[PDB]
């Protein structure tokens, strides 16, 4: 019933895990210039997913979903220590809005199959997620071709959505 | 003596409301429709409802409840006759009287209700004089509003001067199932369309039995006026003196006199029928219709209704003269003869079906009611003699008359 | 032959019912003349329009032949609308519904499970007991199969044929054995409803069915520990419908057994903790849990937690849960009478609720809350509540005060004090059946009739429109005027008992039309009684009898004649038969 | 939303404030709370438009009580608008000032009302006359202090009888609101002035000036006849309300006429055809008309004792008219019109209205009570209605034939031979016990009276008090009539009554019957078998002291209810 | 045991009646008009529970159209509300954004969802998928 | 006034956003300045409805020049819709991509056009030929 984003830096696997969530497949995906949108009926709750890519020209194009926005998922790329600092500054640019405050954070530790990746704890230290006031945030270790950790992020997201039994 | 005149819809919310004294609170109208359904479903449906110490005098329109509320001992027939006069005046104004007239023409109707009544007192309730200063298209009120003669304003002028008289018969009849007459009375009503100039005065001449007994000419043909109730315009003291119908006429269409008499002449159309009510199969109406009046008059557009069973099916009508439409919406037939002459008998044989299973409740046996209309004929034999136009100018008006025989409640009881 | 929805639009374009009935009877005669042609093509929509007439309440009794003909059709939609018309137009008392037997029987032997689904549907919804005896041999045959679409319908159809014929339940005992591991929870739900019904009917079936307690203990543990299901699931519980039905079968089983009640001990201890009082559903689960605890012979340690649950249920601001907690404490009145009594201030606080149902249940709960100790303080606020009631509560409260006072009266003086206070403050709202009960208890009193009848006369001098009050008072005067008027055969120093207004108050009741004429029967009975109880002022009531001989009532005319013959002819027999009436129980 | 409307109102254009106040009274039409827009439409009131100010006066009338403090801002405008060349706006402001019921306002409203009393145009004079009664309804003693009563008497002394008629209506209201201190009865010369005012004023004014005649009683035979000779032509009027009040004053004044003079019979014979003609009115007036006919035929039954054919009901008639026509046929059932009335009522049990059929069967019973001539034809007709075997028809006919048997028990001993079979599965306890009285009372020509009561004694302990007590009396009467057969029956009904039953009067009559049976059962042939007197029936004629009070109220709510007026007013 | 199922509008118009106890049509109109009079004359903080004539009556306001049932007064009461809510979800899943006119024009399909959800007064399918799937299969037979 | 239309657009119901975009193209029909509602009807474009997306492509054609910077949010949706089983929506997206004259967009529009040249159905082939 509730809406959600999937943003983050480009080539971080967020559309790969998106079409892993929709159909259960790892399909060939271009580096995403426009957007994607699907719907996932999960736990009897239609997770309406709004991917926005992380190309440099489309990073300023993020405010035009931020009208009527309820949640957030920020998909990180663990394997890029060089680009995680500019992804952090991009996240701090996105989270410095007076309009984006109902959007709870949901960090996806992605590409967790290569030995060069951080765990689900070093990413929080490099981001400083403990210093997040008014942000229900939760990091979760996700992988694309296995699909593990995606439904745990969906479970915590659904616990953030409903406040019922 | 009502404190607040109300008009509700068929649900119970205020179409229009008009308080006068404050004796009835405005919130007490909300109890009316629950009290209406509460008294109605127990057979206590009365024109006077009550909520503790607040009364509810009401007449009923097709879509409108003219609720008239009072708390103390109101003069009741005052209230109900004013309700009828409000209905008549608004029907003169708004020829259909519906919620579209109330919720949209609300500019004039509050002014009308303010003018017709103050403090619960009707003061001036004639339609035509109220037209002359309450318009929807304002000057001083006319003096005819203040005049003793308050039905005819001076200044009315026409090119021709015509007085149209409509003598309309209405045969009331209740024949039992045995075939004898229980009540054969006639309520006659003369309606006039007067187009004259100024302030005329009219003396109607009739072939009265009592007036001819006052004259000494009570051996010819005359009418036995058992009772007459006149309009306000007729000077009734002069009529009490010497049977004189002296009146300044109102302008336009108006009903002059509503007379009533008893008539021992045989009924106009006799309806004999036998009903072979078989169980769960069918029914038969071998109905015959003879006319007892003279062989010179022809009854226009009769509608001889026979009430039928409610769940009848496959209707059949072996008729002789006249068409039948079966009306199951009213659960009846309409045996329509357009030209029905006098002295003739036209047979009709009906045949229905009936469902094999019975109903939970009974249906009832309504009497037979026909809808005849006869021109150039009066069953009473009443004839207008003269009508003397009196005018200070002095001219020749045109007193024209036609004779119409219709029905009132022309009932004949069924088996 | 218009469509169904065309008639729907035709009726919705009607404003006045005086025109809407015309629009009904137009298309009704269309349907009637259509049924004279025996058309089997438009018969679907003709019967559908006729059912639309029956749904708003228009004459549709004639179109049941064609419902039977739609059941006697061969197409699926015709049979569908025919069984709809059979469930809507036909019932037990229709007298023409016995022709469905052969058609439902052939449609129970129809090849399609959906046509057999309809043949089970109509028979389960409205199958008469005569039809139950004619079809239950084939109802069990569709329970002898295993089609999970059909087993769920056959189980509740067996519930229906037990409901209409409770002496036919013996043939479903061998048919219900050990189908209690069916994975389809719908079939499992209907089977648990069937076992709850069978355990409700016969104790001979209990011993066969309290053996399969641990099987359904395992089933309920599997359903409680089931974290999630895609279907069956509202508010995160895998089929709480079946959970409540299993808890209800646990509630009716082991209610006088100890082995099975401890066989269900640990799953009740689990579900008292593995419920959730957040939404409506888990509160329903936990309330059925506490009902199962309080109805079986459980451990009282379960009842400690269960009374903690019900004390929480009183605290919930939802009026749902307040109704549930009042119904809860209304259920566990005799079971754990002690721990409910410490909810007493909350029970009295629920009397000031803004609901008819909550005031009613708190009133009856304070009524059942009466013991031999709370009779003093509670009855004061209960009669204060009766004084602050509404006229619909006054009959139930006036009965309940009397019923809780007849059991636990600490003092017969104060008992009659509370009774007389109720008889003042209620008046014409107490039931007339309680009047011989009050009469019987005050004649069970023997030492206080001076204090009774003096206070009776002090109250009834002001009022007689309170009809059961004078129903009491006329018999009280007629039986104990000698204790009312005491030692006053002639004129003495003025005491307020005056033996001339004592007769005149009854005579004023007689003359006044505020009299149900059993007021007058009691009053003339009192008059004939007080000719021997009083020797003070006699031969004035004989005047009343002699002038009363032409009254308009039948029995009162008989009563006046049969009195006047004694008062004028057999005065020696009057005092012979005017002994007090003996005390029964 | 309302600030936009107040901004339209606070403009200076006529077409803007005009649509603003039309939106205000349209919100008031459906009843929206436009009470908050009071003190600003107060400012938009003094306009040259006459159509606009009627809407404003409508608002002020509908919200006089709503703003009792803010309403002081209109008195200067009222005393200005009562000083206008147009009499329509003057009388409009006067009738506005009267309906505003605020006691803080009406102190300053005496003198412009006094001036508009003394105006030239009769329109504003007859408006101010009613406004005097409006203010007397607001404050009676302020009207007494200003002396408007004498000015009200001076508009009785006015010409152009509409002002006079509104003055008479206002005086009837104010003297009704009086404690009759300084009662305003007239000398007969002013009464003859009202008689000259009668042929000229309105048909509504012709009602109110006949309403003053309910407060005056003439002192002579020639005075009463002299005024009634011109009261008499008012009965030939189309409106039934003029006719009804004329009937009221003629019923009031016919108690002064000499019956031996031929004018009293002239009044009698000229009154009945108008009373028959008023039945042809429209049926909501016919309800009050039938109640007033019942008030008249109780007062004077000689009037309509020859007109029975007109009180037959019709199929189009509603329930409140069909039930009252039955009562008038009860009040007029005589010896010669028995056949038409009984065959008419025979065709009244054939209806689907249950209460109408019940009232019709009770009407046949009251016919059998009222006359002794056609009691037998009532018995034959009611037995033929029992032959219908309709359940409520039998449940009424048993009680009705019982009450026939109570008054006239004499020659009805072969009738009960049919009544033994009367659908013995009858359910209603008022007719079950009635049939028990029919059996036990007539238990000498009924031979199977014991075995039929075996059905009535089976479910004995839960029926009623009445049915069980009628059984308890009827079995004792049966056993006294036959001591051989019902020896066990009286003993078992005494055992069911005395021991196990706790029904107290049933217990008392059981112990009395048992002590009578044990003391001397032969003496019951004189005690319970005593010769019953002729039962004084319930004659429903209204008390002539109360009926003469209800002669003074014809056309009122008390005339309908057949009550004194103080019995229902508050 | 559910004795009856009633669905009446805010104005009082009967949109669906159901009788699991065979009482005649005059009694049907009496009881129906009484229940319609009772529920429409009660506020919005009254627990949606009425003890009416030995029945702990369960009604619920979801819209202007009011829903009404009565379980036997020995059972749990909140599960009847869950039954009505489950049937609301059944109408929403088979109809699709269930309007009043979807209930007005297509009432017989709501009767058939009721037939495939409850016979005899008791729940015959607790799945919210198998019942709508079976009625779409019976519609697939047509 | 347009915030109400954007609130209809930012809902999740098909019948609400459908009437919203019909009101958008009706304002565009008479020529109302609905250019401000560009980047939010961009989001309400990837639908399973085929009648709806023609209206959206009409808006994008009529406002390609109007929002040269905000138009980058459609290229992924175009290369998705050129990968559909329906050739009508593929050729529709191809003839949409050709009429959009923004030089910042048409850099990434070469290879899906090349693929739709090599499609099997002659409808999308003769569309892509004109799109060249
Ligand atoms: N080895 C490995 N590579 C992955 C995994 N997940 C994603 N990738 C790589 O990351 C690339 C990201 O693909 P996309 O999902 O299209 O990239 P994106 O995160 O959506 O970035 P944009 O499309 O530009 O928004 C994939 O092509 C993979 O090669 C993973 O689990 N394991
Ligand atoms: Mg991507």
């Amino acid at each position: 019933e509730m809406r959600i984003l999937m943003v983050g830096l480009d080539a971080a696997g967020k559309t790969t895990i998106l079409y892993k969530l929709k159909l259960g497949e790892i399909v060939t995906t271009i580096p995403t210039i426009g957007f994607n949108v699907e719907t996932v009926e999960y736990k009897n709750i239609s997770f309406t997913v709004w991917d926005v890519g992380g190309l440099d020209k489309i990073r300023p194009l993020w405010r035009h979903y931020f009208q009527n926005t309820q949640g957030l998922i920020f998909v990180v790329d663990s394997n890029d220590r060089e680009r995680v600092n500019e992804a952090r500054e991009e996240l701090m640019r996105m989270l410095a809005e007076d309009e984006l405050r109902d959007a709870v954070l949901l960090v996806f530790a992605n590409k967790q199959d290569l030995p060069n990746a951080m765990n689900a704890a070093e990413i929080t230290d490099k981001l400083g997620l403990h210093s997040l006031r008014h942000r229900n945030w939760y990091i979760q270790a996700t992988c694309a071709t296995s699909g593990d950790g995606l439904y745990e992020g969906l479970d915590w997201l659904s616990n953030q959505l409903r406040n019922q039994k | 003596s009502a404190s607040a005149v109300y008009v509700l819809d068929l649900k119970g919310k205020v179409l229009i409301c008009r308080n006068y004294r404050g004796d009835v609170d405005m919130s007490e109208v909300e109890h009316f429709m629950p009290i209406l359904m509460e008294k109605e479903e127990e057979g206590m449906l009365s024109p006077i409802l009550a909520h503790g110490g607040v009364r509810f005098m009401w007449i009923k329109h097709n879509n409108l409840y003219l609720v008239a509320t009072s708390k103390k001992n109101a003069c009741v027939s005052l209230v109900f006759s004013f309700l009828y006069k409000v209905v008549q005046v608004f029907s003169e104004y708004f020829k259909e009287l519906e919620e579209e007239s109330i919720r949209d023409n609300f500019v004039i109707i509050y002014e009308l209700l303010d003018e017709l009544m103050d403090f619960g007192y009707p003061q001036t309730t004639d339609s035509k004089i109220l037209q002359e200063y309450i318009t929807q298209e304002a000057p001083r009120p006319p003096a005819t509003v203040t005049n003793a003669v308050s039905w005819r304003s001076e200044g009315i002028k026409y090119r021709k001067n015509e007085v149209f008289l409509d003598v309309i018969e209405a045969v009331n009849l209740l024949v039992s199932a045995n075939g004898n007459v229980l009540r054969s009375e006639i309520v006659g009503s003369i309606k006039m369309r007067v187009f004259l100039s100024g302030m005329p005065e009219l003396r109607l001449g009739l072939n009265d039995k009592v007036l001819f007994d006052n004259t000494g000419r009570g051996k010819s043909k005359s009418v036995e006026l058992e009772d007459v109730k006149f309009h306000q315009c007729v000077r009734l003291s002069r009529f009490e003196n010497d049977r004189t119908i002296s009146f300044i006429p109102p302008d336009g269409e108006f009903e002059l006199m509503s007379y009533r008499l008893n008539t021992h002449v045989k009924p106009l159309i006799w309806i004999e029928s036998v009903i072979e009510k078989h169980s769960h199969s069918r029914i038969e109406y071998m109905v015959k219709a003879k006319s007892q009046f003279k062989r010179r008059s022809t009854a226009n557009n009769v509608e001889i209704h026979i009430p039928v069973p409610n769940d009848a099916d496959s209707p059949k009508f072996k008729t002789t003269v006249g068409s039948v439409k079966w009306v199951p919406e009213n659960s009846e037939i309409v045996w329509s003869v357009k030209s029905f002459p006098g002295g003739k008998e036209y047979l009709m044989r009906a045949h229905f079906g009936l469902p094999s299973v019975e109903a939970e409740d009974k249906e009832g046996k309504p009497p037979i009611s026909v809808k005849f209309e006869i021109p150039y004929f009066t069953t009473s034999g009443i004839q207008v003699r003269y009508l003397k136009i009196i005018e200070k100018s002095g001219y020749q008006a045109l007193p024209w008359v036609r004779y119409i025989t219709q029905n009132g409640d022309y009932q004949l009881r069924t088996q | 032959p218009i469509r169904l929805r065309e008639l729907i639009r035709t009726i919705r374009t009607a404003r006045t019912q005086a025109e809407e009935r015309e629009m009904i009877q137009k298309e009704c005669a269309a349907i009637r003349s259509s049924f004279r042609e025996e058309d089997n093509t438009y018969r679907c929509r003709n019967v559908a329009k006729l059912l639309y007439m029956h749904m708003l309440g228009y004459p549709a009794h004639f179109g049941q032949l064609e419902c039977l003909k739609l059941i006697a059709s061969q197409k699926f939609t015709d049979k569908r609308i025919g069984y709809l018309g059979a469930m809507l137009l036909l019932d037990e008392r229709q007298d023409v519904h016995l022709l469905m037997t052969n058609c439902i029987k052939n449609d129970l032997n129809h090849s399609t499970q959906f046509v057999q689904g309809l043949a089970l549907c109509t028979l389960g919804c409205m199958g008469s007991s005569e039809m139950c005896r004619d079809l239950a041999g084939e109802v069990e045959k569709l329970l002898k199969t295993s089609n999970s679409y059909l087993r769920k319908k056959a189980a509740l159809c067996a519930v229906h044929v037990i409901r209409k014929v409770p002496e036919l339940m013996e043939m479903f005992l061998p048919a219900t054995k050990n189908l209690l591991n069916e994975k389809n929870h719908g079939v499992l739900h209907t089977s648990v409803v069937l076992l709850t019904e069978m355990c409700e009917r016969s104790p001979d079936m209990l011993a066969h069915f309290r053996k399969l307690v641990p099987q359904l203990v395992r089933i309920l543990k599997n359903l409680i520990m089931s974290g999630y299901s895609p279907e069956h699931d509202v508010s995160g519980i895998s089929d709480p419908f079946l959970q409540v039905r299993i808890l209800r079968l646990l509630r009716i089983l082991g209610r006088n057994d100890d082995d099975s009640s401890e066989a269900m001990n640990d799953i009740l201890a689990q579900v008292a903790t593995n419920t959730e009082t957040s939404k409506n559903v888990g509160n329903a689960i936990l309330y059925e849990t506490v009902l199962t605890i309080m109805d079986i012979k459980s451990e009282s340690g379960l009842r400690v937690l269960a009374i903690n649950i019900l004390g929480r249920f009183l605290l919930n601001n939802d009026k749902n849960i307040r109704y549930v907690a009042l119904t809860s404490l209304l259920k566990t009145v005799q079971t754990d009478h002690n721990a409910v009594q410490r909810h007493r201030s909350t029970i009295v606080d629920c009397l000031k609720d803004l609901d008819v149902s909550i005031k009613r249940r708190a009133m009856e709960l304070s009524f059942a809350l009466v013991n031999g100790n709370n009779i003093r303080g509670m009855m004061k606020e209960l009669l204060y509540f009766l004084d602050s009631c509404e006229p619909e509560f006054k009959a139930d409260c006036a009965s309940g005060i009397f019923l809780a006072a007849e059991k636990y009266a600490p003092s017969k003086r104060w008992h009659i004090d509370t009774i007389m206070r109720v008889l003042t403050t209620a008046g014409s709202y107490v039931r007339d059946d309680a009047v011989p009960n009050l009469i019987q208890l005050i004649t069970n009193s023997v030492e206080m009739h001076a204090y009774t009848v003096q206070r009776l006369y002090k109250a009834i001098l002001g009022d007689y429109s309170q009809q059961p009050l004078v129903q009491v008072a006329a018999w009280c005067i007629g039986e104990y005027g000698d204790l009312l008027v005491s030692g006053q055969c002639e004129e003495e120093e003025p005491i307020q008992v005056t033996e001339d207004e004592v007769l005149d108050i009854l005579e004023s009741v007689l003359i006044s039309n505020m009299s149900t004429s059993v007021t007058r029967g009691y009053a003339l009975t009192a008059i004939m009684k007080l000719s021997t109880r009083f020797t003070c002022t006699v031969n004035r009531i004989k005047k009343v009898v002699s002038i009363y001989g032409s009254s308009i009532d039948v029995e009162l005319q008989q009563r006046a004649v049969e009195y006047n013959a004694l008062f004028k002819k057999y005065d020696h027999m009057r005092s012979a038969l005017l002994e007090r009436m003996p005390v029964m129980e | 939303e309302i600030f936009e409307l107040k901004a339209e109102l606070n403009s200076d254009k006529k077409e803007k404030k005009k649509e603003a106040v039309k939106k205000v009274i349209a919100s008031m039409t459906v009843g929206k709370d436009v009470s908050a827009l009071f003190p600003d439409v107060v400012n938009c009131m003094q306009t040259d438009n006459l159509e606009l100010k009627k809407l404003v006066y409508l608002y002020l009338m509908n919200y006089a009580k709503s703003q009792p403090d803010m309403a002081i801002m209109a008195v200067n405008t009222f005393v200005k608008d009562c000083e206008d060349p147009n009499p329509l706006i003057r009388a409009l402001a006067v009738r506005t000032m009267g309906c505003i019921r605020v006691d803080k306002i009406t102190e300053y409203l005496c003198e412009p009302l006094r001036k508009c009393l003394k105006d030239e145009d009769p329109y504003v004079r007859k408006t101010a006359a009613v406004c005097v009664a409006k203010l007397h309804d607001i404050n009676a003693q302020l009207v007494e202090d200003q002396g408007f009563l004498d000015t009200l008497k001076d508009l009785i002394s006015d010409s152009n009888p509409m002002v006079v008629a509104n003055a008479v209506a206002a005086l009837s209201e104010i003297a009704e609101s009086h404690p009759s201190s300084n009662l305003l009865d007239l000398n007969p010369q002013s009464i003859n002035k009202l008689l000259t005012a009668l042929n000229e004023c309105t048909e509504w004014g012709q009602i109110f000036i006949l309403d003053c005649l309910a407060n005056y009683m003439p002192k002579d035979d020639r005075e009463a006849q002299s005024i009634c000779e011109r009261v008499t032509p008012r009965l030939s009027h189309a409106n039934s309300a003029v006719v009804l009040s004329a009937v009221k004053v003629l019923m009031k004044f016919m108690e002064m006429l000499s019956k031996d003079l031929d004018y009293y019979g002239t009044l009698l014979k000229k009154l009945a055809p108008p009373l028959v003609t008023l039945l042809s009115a429209e049926p909501e007036l016919q309800y009050v008309a039938l109640r007033n006919i019942n008030l008249i035929v109780q007062k004077r039954p000689e009037i309509l004792k020859h007109e029975m054919k007109v009180f037959f009901v019709k199929y189009n008639d509603p329930i409140y008219v069909k039930l009252e026509k039955l009562d008038i046929m009860i009040r007029l059932a005589s010896q010669a019109n028995i056949a038409q009335v009984l065959a008419e009522l025979r065709e009244y049990a054939t209806e689907v209205d249950v209460d109408f059929v019940r009232k019709a069967v009770r009407a046949i019973g009251r016919c059998a009570i009222k006359v002794e001539q056609s009691a037998e034809r009532c018995v034959s007709t009611l037995l033929d209605l029992i032959q219908t075997k309709v359940n409520y028809v039998v449940q009424e006919a048993i009680v009705v034939i019982k009450d026939i048997f109570r008054k006239y028990p004499n020659k009805y001993e072969s009738v009960i031979a049919t009544l033994c079979e009367n659908l013995d599965s009858l359910d209603e306890p008022e007719a079950r016990a009635a049939m028990i009285w029919i059996v036990g009372e007539y238990a000498e020509r009924i031979d199977n009276a014991d075995e039929l009561l075996e059905s009535f004694l089976e479910g004995f302990h839960d029926k009623s008090t009445q049915v069980q007590l009628q059984l308890l009396t009827a079995i004792v009467k049966l056993f006294l009539k036959k001591p051989t057969e019902t020896q066990e029956l009286v003993q078992q009904v005494l055992s069911l009554a005395t021991q196990d039953s706790d029904n107290p009067d049933l217990r008392d009559r059981g112990y009395i019957y048992w002590r009578l049976l044990s003391t001397d059962p032969v003496a019951a042939k004189e005690v319970v078998l005593a010769e019953k007197p002729l039962i004084s029936e319930e004659t429903d004629l209204i008390e002539p002291t109360l009926l003469d009070e209800l002669i003074c109220y014809i056309g009122t709510l008390a005339s309908v209810y057949h009550k004194p007026p103080s019995a229902f007013v508050e | 045991m559910i004795h009856f199922i009633l669905l009446f509008s805010r104005q009082g118009k009967l949109r669906l009646q159901k009788w699991y106890i065979t009482l005649p049509d005059k009694e049907r109109k009496k009881i129906t008009r009484e229940i319609v009079q009772i529920i429409l004359s009660r506020g919005h903080r009254t627990s949606s529970f009425v003890d009416w004539k030995e029945l702990k009556l369960v009604y619920k306001r979801y819209a202007s159209l009011y829903f009404c049932c009565a379980i036997e007064n020995q059972d749990n009461e909140l599960l009847t509300l869950e039954i009505v809510h489950r049937y609301v979800e059944l109408l929403d899943k088979y109809f699709g954004n269930v309007c009043e006119l979807d209930i007005i024009f297509n009432f017989e399909k709501a009767y058939f969802i009721l037939d495939e959800f409850i016979i005899g007064g008791e729940i015959q399918e607790t799945s919210k998928k198998i019942a709508v799937k079976a009625i779409e299969d019976s519609d697939m037979l047509q």
